[PDB]
């Protein structure tokens, strides 16, 4: 009547590419 | 014969001190009460017990069934001029009863 | 009876406990830990 | 071919410490 709950899933809607700028350890 | 009876307290003078810590029995823990009244010799000559001095003791076990009194022995009091002495004697109330 | 039976035997059964991964946890350094021999510091020089 | 006092047993026990051993990094 129970089961382990399960972990926080992330919603899918708020999509941003993650690099703004390009990383510095690029040597760019 | 007692040998100097102004710097002597014999069994049974009475020590009133003031409980300084709330007491819950249901651990064994330590005690703590100040004297409130200058205590002198059997001889009523010289303030032994600066009055004020701090007294710490103890107890252990708990109660039983319909006992009323939890027995505190007093270990160690200390006189604000620096004066320590093992005294070890049973708690009791305001009117002496033990515990 | 029966049911009497089946209790008293499967009664005393540990329960079983779920940790979900990714939760915080915290650890209380509960000995004094050394590190004179293995770190050093030196002063960077100014400019 | 070869050559050749201890009173209050329960309150003075609990009151027992419990001192840990440190460690050194390696």
């Amino acid at each position: 009547c129970a089961s382990a709950p399960k972990p926080k899933q992330p919603s899918d809607f708020n999509r941003e590419p993650v690099n703004k700028t390009v990383p510095v350890e690029i040597q760019r | 014969r007692l040998g100097n009876r102004d710097m002597l307290i014999t069994q049974g003078t009475q020590l009133d001190c003031v409980l300084e810590t709330r007491l819950v029995t249901t651990q064994p823990g330590m005690t703590t009460c100040h004297l409130t009244r200058d205590v002198y010799s059997t001889s009523g000559r010289v303030v032994l017990l600066d009055r004020g001095s701090k007294v710490v003791g103890f107890y252990q076990g708990g109660l039983r069934q319909g006992q009323a009194r939890i027995f505190v022995q007093w270990s160690r009091i200390e006189t604000p001029s620096g004066v320590v002495i093992n005294l070890d004697s049973p708690g009791t109330g305001p009117l002496g009863e033990a515990g | 009876s029966a049911a009497a039976e089946a209790l008293r035997n499967s009664i005393n059964i540990p329960p079983t406990l779920y940790k979900n991964q990714g939760e915080r946890v915290n650890i209380l350094v509960a000995r004094d830990l050394d590190f004179s021999d293995v770190y050093s510091l030196e002063s960077i020089p100014t400019k | 071919l070869t050559a050749g006092g201890g009173g209050g047993g329960e309150l003075a026990e609990k009151l027992q410490p419990m001192r840990l051993s440190g460690s050194s990094a390696g």
